């Protein structure tokens, strides 16, 4: 064993000799160390699943809200400090209604996402030019998924750093490095919602190294027609039962 | 205005309050409880400006239900009074002044006596055997002067109250569409819903 | 950190105060930072109200800006409300509050001075107070502060009785200051003030018999030399 | 930035606190060392704190820290009735309390609270019991029953193996029957150690006294020894 | 302007005119005097044209914001007290609005609040508002049972508005009808007052002093 | 704050067990306050200070054990809360409400950890017609507690023991005046107790009726009750 | 005292077609009894197939046009060059106008273009931002000399089928952009005669799915 250490570790909002901002490079590793969360996009809807991880029969699951509505057409899933994202969501719900008021239309998923990033982009304790009023990078990553009529169904990864990518299917949290390399294998431009409802489970089964039920998984989706609904425990189960069978195929 | 009455007897306090809400040309409601309960044994009737009226009485309701809940003690009438007063006196040199007149009546559980307080939109506060705001006082104060004893049973005092309302329906130009009479005593705040024909 | 300021006070020229039955007395020495300097241009014993004076030990400047801030607080917080001047006890309170805030405030060091404030208010009579950098303040029959602090404080216990006439306390506070003196010892290097009888001579006007003039009198270069000969 | 976990420690060390849902009723329970002989008995028995006419709240932690919460809440409880004319819902009162402990970390950089709290009661009109728990982080959770505090783990273990959802303590009386047993495990004398409050549908909150608490302990340890 | 709303067995009826005038001149008769706030609540424009459209549109937002934050529908009582409070905040800055907020909720039943510029908030069963308010009240007051066939009580609104459009110069145009059930509101058309008058004179035998 | 500990607090909580020594005894018909005075010089002016016993209102008073300049900052703001609750409700402020009002400012620093905690620990003695006579305590922790008899400062742990011993619930007021002095037998680093090392106070059932007189003892009145045993 | 307001008259008219919309205004700009210009246009192309006109007090309308034309530039930059729904610009204008609610833009203001369905649309505004969607509304001084006529020759009001006694209303037809243009330039030649604030020039903007076209017709200069 042995110890590697740079002299510019630690440094808060100051550049390493490379141009790296280690305070924020680390902000980004702690997504890899929270609850699992997975999003997949079809041409027939978008699916978001997470890991519940109930720690008792008492604690009635469902106070475990790791997937929440934003407007009827935009949902997001979160991995990490669920408590630290209360404010991040308030701002997104507030921005989406505010847009609906000022303009009489549902707000573009691309721009709803960018607005949330523009919020965690106010990290600091000393800014001249424009003021960024807050204290620390926002300690939570987001999968934001919804539908507008310009650019079909969409999936987005909002990072604490204030930037984002639009993945066609993404995984974040404890299993991500592995779940991600599995989605990268099993995703095609022609999935059906039924097919992806299930692939999200198969990949939660894998990177949880366990057998799963409605006490440890929550499924949700967002269709053009029905909006953004979160599957109640019954539906999540005969979706699970439906995999126990599909994989007993060969 | 807008009829706000009240008489303190031996064992309780009684508040009358016109039932009518008028918006210029039409009478909009024939059944308005013009009073908020400030706590188990303390009642406040009120009349005056349009919106200013309710919004004030509810602010006081909140602030007294909060002192009640916090010290788990039922704030005494004298105090609820002298607080409501200050809150009006504060708003009189304010930007837009609460324009509200009130009658506060309640049972002091510690002196076991009834108390009636009269406060006008200016913060003018005085304690009385009987009281009224608006013009209500002119037709009725002459009767109370005459027929009031401070040892009056709660029943003896309801009688004297009906007699005032009768005089107001006779010599007063406004159709106020009746009263609601509420009583405050040791047992709290109850409402007599059999009045315009007792 | 308050402790280090009390240390700047422990060095720096000695000063003292003695209360009597009919007056109070405060004095310090005027150490000339040079013979070229005219020592009459700097006053270590300053008037706060015509019934109250003050002396210090320590950092010169910190005393000046404290004497100024102090005079003002006597009007802003008392005279402009009640028409009277403040009583020794309370003006002292308002100075301690001033110094106590330099303590508990960020970005500023406490003052490098201990103050001796002496005065007379109609109801509390005479009184003499000490105020420390800490913002604490204590009432004294007599004391001293600064280098000669210990020698002089011991001499004052030895020589003080509660039957002193003000002239007796002037006499003492001159001896006390004669043993500690660093430079020469005359009227040009001693500053002495008293809080005694009302001085109508010094009012500046005559016509209202209800206000009778300053109790605070700062002895002249002459008055001192005169006492030091018959000493 | 780690100071959160440290505060969560003070939770541990404090007056032990519990709570238990029922078929239609709810109960809390919690407190500390009888009386140090010479202390005034009748003037701080403020174990569980009333928030509105229908909502209560106990805590494990720094007693001097709770008060700042039991107020900011007692207030938003009115400032909701006032600006929306509608008593606060038990989830909302809870989300507001927790949401405040949360904002005592991530801005300005100030210290977080030394309390976990339990919050019980019935929403307005609705007669479905509600029980929640908060912690210095900003996390709110709903529980069929729970405990937080000192030797709280012994109790959470007890309860898990004594409560079942299939049959919740229906009787008013018996719902307390259980909450007692579960604190007797961790106390340090008995009835004289920890007391209880009880809220039933529609703003009917009736806290229990000393004499009703010993028609219980001394009707428990009867059935006990019977073997 | 004439606007009216009332409670009954089958919920709430809302009816309005559509005439809008700049003095003697009739500038439009295509005015939506009933404001679709969200699919479970209605407001009635009366007083200030903009002042109503705007703050009730805004109300619709603060209402969604409230349903997302509590995962449960907002109560007419609280929907209305938000508007009442926002409006009392601007007292005598020159706001002009007199509106009935209408809703049907699990917990409250059919519920009508009258809210105006002054800061007033009033729960009631029957409210008419506008220039022709007195005319509507006349028709409503005489022919109003509580258990009215949803079809008879929808006709009552159609007609209390007619009485008013006729007399009042400042009301008229066409009638908009709405029905409010627990499941939401249902539009009931726009019936032009021109043609409707004649249809009613024949079937009712009424308006007898109108030579036609 | 490592193990669940309030460090900057224990710092000042034990800085208290250094300065001063104060006592409160609640009798059935009165209350009693008492304190020892800091290391005195011959030349310090005894009568003036009233340095560790302060009046808050005509019906409430506190004993102090802590840094003087620090408690004055508190007391100044508590004498005001009293009067604001008057001008507001035209009733005299209830003791618990005043105590809580302070305890809440103490705990204000015990958390907004950008300014330094409070020296000072209080015994409050007050009467209000809701809860008879009252005795309270206030460490900079933020906590307050009810007491039939209490003590703060140096030699605390010691007096609490003698107190526990000689106290009886039926106690009169004069009986409790003694118990207070008597048990500053022990808890005194100064061998032999004088009238000048003392400061005293009482809230009795009035010198006349059914009401409430308050009385901060003048030096002579102490040397008079000291006469009952202490020194003679 | 200082009055921060004026009138410059002119008169605008907006008509919603089936596959089109026209938005017309006169070219005369006046102060009281004098003439300021005979050509100073009132009706503007705002891009994204939206034409608007803020009529009444020029400075206030000119300034509101500027401010909206700019609201477009930024809904572009902010939402990836997206087209501004006609119905969405209307709502943004409500918020624009009501922004200055207590010191309003003294303008009756009308926009026209195509709704998301391809059908023609016209919206009218208060000076404080009440908006409704309209079939045809006129705004301005001569509003009263145009609408009655339009009601009659466009919506065939008070017109019945000959020899049906008076029971069959004359059937509503829909009109070529060329016919609407006829009625517009006769509504105006009429008004010009009996209103002293109307004349000089008539400019019409015409929105089709193909874009925005300008036709211009002369008016009596008296």
């Amino acid at each position: 064993m042995f110890l590697t250490r740079s002299e510019y570790d630690r440094g808060v909002s100051t550049f390493s000799p490379e141009g790296r901002l280690f305070q924020v490079e680390y902000s980004l590793e702690a997504i890899k160390l929270g609850s699992t969360a997975i999003g997949i996009a079809t041409k027939e809807g978008v699916v978001l699943g997470v890991e519940k991880r109930a720690t008792s029969p008492l604690l009635e699951s469902d106070s475990i809200e790791k997937i929440v509505e934003i407007d009827r057409h935009i949902g997001c899933a979160m991995s990490g400090l669920t408590a630290d994202a209360r404010s991040m969501i308030e701002h997104a719900r507030t921005a989406a209604v505010t847009h609906n008021l000022y303009y009489d239309e549902d707000i573009n998923v691309e721009s709803l996402t960018q607005s949330v990033c523009d919020l965690a982009l106010r990290f600091g304790e000393g800014a001249s030019g424009e003021e960024r009023l807050m204290s620390r990078p926002f300690g939570v990553a987001l999968l934001i998924a919804g539908h507008d009529a310009d650019d079909g169904y969409q999936l987005f990864h909002a990072e604490p750093s204030g930037t984002f990518y639009r993945y066609n299917a993404k995984a974040i949290g404890s299993g991500s490095e592995g779940a991600q390399a599995e989605l990268l294998n099993e995703w095609h431009s022609s999935l059906t919602l039924k097919e992806a409802e299930l692939l999200v489970l198969k990949i939660l089964k894998q990177v949880m190294e366990e057998k799963l039920d409605e006490n440890n998984a929550q499924l949700s989706c967002i269709t053009k027609q029905d909006g953004f609904k979160i599957y109640d425990n019954e539906k999540t189960a005969e979706l699970i039962k439906e995999l126990k069978e599909k994989e007993a195929a060969e | 205005m807008d009829i706000i009455l009240g008489i303190r007897v031996q064992d309780s306090v009684i508040l009358a309050s016109s039932k009518a809400v008028t918006r210029g040309i039409s009478v909009l409601k024939d059944s308005d409880d013009k009073t908020r309960q400030l706590s188990p044994h303390t009642l406040m009737s009120f009349a005056g400006e349009a919106g200013d009226t309710v919004q004030f009485a509810e602010y006081i309701q909140a602030n007294i239900q909060l002192y009640s809940i916090r010290e788990d003690y039922e704030l005494s009438p004298q105090a609820v009074s002298s607080f409501v007063r200050q809150e009006l006196a504060k708003s009189i040199r304010s930007r837009r002044p609460y324009q509200v007149n009130v009658l506060i009546g309640g049972y002091d559980k510690k002196k076991n006596k009834p108390e009636l307080y009269q406060i006008d939109y200016l913060g003018t506060k005085v304690e009385l055997p009987y009281g009224a705001h608006g013009y209500s006082g002119f037709y009725t104060f002459s009767l109370l002067d005459h027929h009031y004893r401070p040892d009056m049973t709660t029943e003896e005092g309801l009688d004297l109250l009906k007699l005032c309302v009768q005089e107001l329906e006779k010599r007063m130009p406004m159709d106020f569409k009746g009263v609601i009479v509420k009583i405050v005593d040791k047992d709290g705040i109850r409402q007599v819903d059999d009045f315009q024909a007792q | 950190q308050i402790d280090y300021a009390l240390t700047a006070v422990k060095q720096g020229v000695t000063s003292l105060g003695i209360k009597a039955t009919n007056g109070v007395v405060i004095a310090t020495e005027k150490k000339s930072s040079s013979p070229l300097a005219m020592s009459e241009t700097l006053s270590k014993v300053s008037l706060l109200t015509p019934d109250i004076g003050a002396v210090y030990s320590g950092m010169g400047p910190d005393y000046r800006v404290l004497v100024d801030k102090s005079r003002k607080v006597a009007h802003t917080s008392y005279k402009r409300i009640y028409g009277e001047y403040p009583p020794t006890k309370l003006l002292v309170s308002e100075v301690a509050k001033i110094m106590q805030e330099a303590t508990q405030s960020g970005g500023v060091r406490p003052f490098g001075v201990s103050l001796l404030i002496a005065g007379h208010d109609e109801f509390n009579g005479f009184s003499l107070y000490q105020v420390d950098p800490s913002g604490s303040y204590f009432p004294w029959k007599a004391t001293a502060i600064g280098k000669g602090s210990v020698a002089a404080k011991t001499f004052l216990e030895k020589r003080w009785n509660d039957e002193l006439e003000l002239e007796d306390a002037i006499h003492i506070a001159l001896l006390t200051l004669k043993e500690s003196v660093e430079g020469e010892f005359n009227g040009d290097t001693i500053e002495l003030a008293i809080i005694g009888d009302e001085n109508p001579d010094l009012l500046g006007y005559t016509g209202i018999p209800t206000d009778k003039g300053p109790r605070f009198r700062k002895l002249t270069s002459q008055e001192i030399n005169d006492r030091l000969e018959a000493l | 930035i780690f100071q959160v976990e440290y505060a969560l420690e003070a939770v541990k060390r404090g007056t032990c606190a519990v709570g238990v849902k029922g078929k239609n009723c709810v109960v809390l329970g919690c407190e500390r060392r009888s009386t140090l002989k010479l202390q005034d008995t009748r003037i701080t028995p403020s174990k569980v704190s009333k928030i509105d006419s229908h909502v209560v709240l106990s805590f494990s932690g720094l007693n001097a820290d709770s008060r700042i919460l039991i107020e900011k809440a007692r207030v938003e409880a009115q400032s909701h009735r006032l600006t929306l004319e509608d008593p606060v819902t038990v989830e909302y009162l809870t989300r507001y309390v927790a949401g405040v402990q949360q904002r005592y970390t991530q801005s300005g950089g100030v210290r977080p609270f030394g309390v976990s709290t339990l919050i019980a009661g019935f929403d307005p009109r609705d007669d479905e019991p509600k029980l929640y728990q908060t912690e210095p982080s900003g996390i709110y959770s709903s529980w069929s029953a729970q405990t937080i505090g000192r030797n709280s783990k012994t109790v959470r273990e007890f309860l898990e193996k004594n409560y079942d959802r299939k049959e919740p303590p229906a009787t008013v009386e018996e719902c307390v029957k259980l909450t007692v047993r579960s604190l007797l495990e961790v106390v340090q004398t008995g009835a004289k150690n920890i007391e209880i409050t009880v809220v039933k549908p529609d703003s009917d909150i009736v806290a229990l006294s000393s004499e009703e608490i010993n028609q219980y302990v001394t009707q428990i340890e009867q059935e006990k020894q019977e073997q | 302007t004439t606007t009216l709303a009332f409670r009954f067995q089958g919920g709430i009826i809302v009816a309005v005119d559509s005439r809008a005038t700049a003095g003697n001149w009739v500038a439009s008769q295509t005015v939506k005097r009933v404001i679709e706030i969200n699919p479970f609540l209605l407001g009635t424009m009366a007083g200030g044209a903009a002042d109503c459209q705007f703050w009730e549109t805004w109300l619709g937002s603060q209402c969604r914001l409230h349903e997302l934050r509590e995962k449960e529908r907002i109560s007419v009582a609280a929907a209305s007290k938000i508007l009442s409070n926002l409006v009392y905040q601007y007292k005598g800055a020159g706001l002009s609005m007199g509106t009935m907020i209408c809703g049907y909720t699990r917990k409250e039943g059919p519920t009508i609040y009258y809210v105006d510029s002054d800061g007033t908030r009033l729960k009631g069963d029957i409210f008419c508002v506008g220039s022709g308010q007195t005319f509507a009240y006349g028709v409503l007051d005489s022919n109003y049972k509580w258990d009215l066939s949803v079809e008879d009580a929808l006709y009552l609104g159609k007609r209390s508005i007619l009485a008013a459009a006729h007399r009042d110069a400042y009301s008229g145009g066409s009638v908009n009808l709405y029905h409010v059930t627990e499941d939401g509101w249902i539009y009931h058309g726009n019936h032009d007052v021109g043609e409707l008058f004649w249809k009613v004179k024949e079937e009712e035998g009424s308006f007898n002093n109108v030579i036609g | 704050s490592p193990e669940g500990r309030l460090y900057q607090v224990e710092y000042a909580l034990e800085s208290i067990s250094h300065a001063g020594t104060a006592i409160g005894i609640m009798a059935s018909d009165g209350i009693v306050l008492a304190a020892e005075r800091k290391v005195t010089s011959t030349l310090l002016e005894q009568d003036t200070s009233t340095e560790k016993l302060y009046k808050l209102n005509d019906k409430i008073a506190v004993a102090v054990a802590g840094l003087t300049a620090d408690a004055e900052i508190l007391i100044n703001t508590a004498r005001i809360h009293a009067q604001n609750y008057l001008k507001t409700y035209n009733e005299d402020i209830p003791v618990e409400i005043l105590v809580r009002r302070l305890s809440d400012i103490k705990q204000g620093y015990t958390q907004h950890g950008g300014l330094r905690p409070f020296g000072v620990s209080f015994i409050y003695a007050g009467y209000d017609d809701r809860y008879g006579y009252q005795l309270y305590t206030s460490n900079p922790s933020g906590n307050y507690t009810g007491w039939k008899a209490i003590s703060v400062g140096a030699n605390t742990s010691a007096a609490q023991t003698l107190l526990q011993m000689d106290y009886k619930d039926d106690m009169k007021v004069d009986d409790a005046i003694e118990l207070a002095l008597k048990t500053l037998s022990k808890t005194t680093d100064s061998s032999a107790l004088t009238y000048d090392r003392l400061e005293f106070a009482t809230i009795r059932k009035g010198a006349n009726d059914g009401e409430v007189y308050q009385k901060i003892f003048k030096p002579q009145e102490i040397k008079d009750i000291l006469v009952k045993t202490g020194i003679t | 005292q200082f009055n921060p307001y004026g009138d410059n008259g002119g008169t605008i008219l907006g008509i919603a077609g089936e596959d089109f919309a026209v938005l017309a205004g006169d070219t005369r700009n006046i102060t009281d009894y004098s003439i300021n210009s005979r050509y100073e246009p009132k009706v503007f192309d705002c891009g994204d197939n939206i034409v608007m006109s803020a009529n009444g007090f020029a400075a206030d309308g000119d300034a509101l046009v500027k401010r909206f034309k700019n609201s477009v530039k930024w809904y572009h930059f902010d939402h990836n060059d997206k087209k501004l729904s006609i119905n969405s610009a209307a709502r943004n204008i409500q918020h624009l106008l009501y922004g200055k609610r207590f010191f309003p833009y003294y303008v009756h203001t009308i926009i026209a273009g195509l709704d998301e369905d391809g059908k023609g649309a016209v919206y009218s505004f208060d000076p404080v931002g009440s908006y409704e969607r309209e079939q045809c509304r006129a705004g301005g001084a001569a509003a009263s000399l145009i609408m009655p006529f339009l009601d009659n020759q466009v919506n065939f009001k008070n017109q019945y089928e000959p020899g049906t006694n008076g029971k069959v209303k004359k059937p509503l037809k829909y009109l070529s952009v060329e016919e609407v243009i006829k009625l517009v330039r006769d509504s105006f030649t009429s008004a010009t005669e009996r209103h002293i604030q109307v004349g000089d020039g008539l400019e019409i903007l015409i929105v089709t799915k193909d874009g925005v076209r300008k036709e211009f017709y002369e008016l009596k200069r008296d």
